[PDB]
């Protein structure tokens, strides 16, 4: 997989 | 005040967040289990073992950069 980066607020 | 924190599935694969500080945990819990297509409700978030609840926060918790995040089936 690749890199997952979700921001939140 | 923005950390990352490491979401680790059942499958191993991981999904990291980007979160403040002060951000209550309920809106990871929605987005990782949006991602997954899965109930939010089927799902428990654990912090070094323990239940995070809707309305706990990083700062609340502890939590630092990198700190990892268990995710299990809801207990029956």
């Amino acid at each position: 997989a690749e890199e997952r980066i979700i921001s939140l607020d | 005040e923005y950390i990352k924190l490491k979401v680790i599935g059942q499958d191993s694969s991981e999904i990291h967040f980007k979160v403040k500080m002060t951000t209550h945990l309920k809106k990871l819990k929605e987005s990782y289990a949006q991602r997954q297509g899965v109930p939010m409700n089927s799902l428990r978030f654990l912090f070094e073992g323990q239940r995070i609840a809707d309305n706990h926060t990083p700062k609340e918790l502890g939590m630092e950069e990198e700190d990892v995040i268990e995710v299990y089936q809801e207990q029956t």
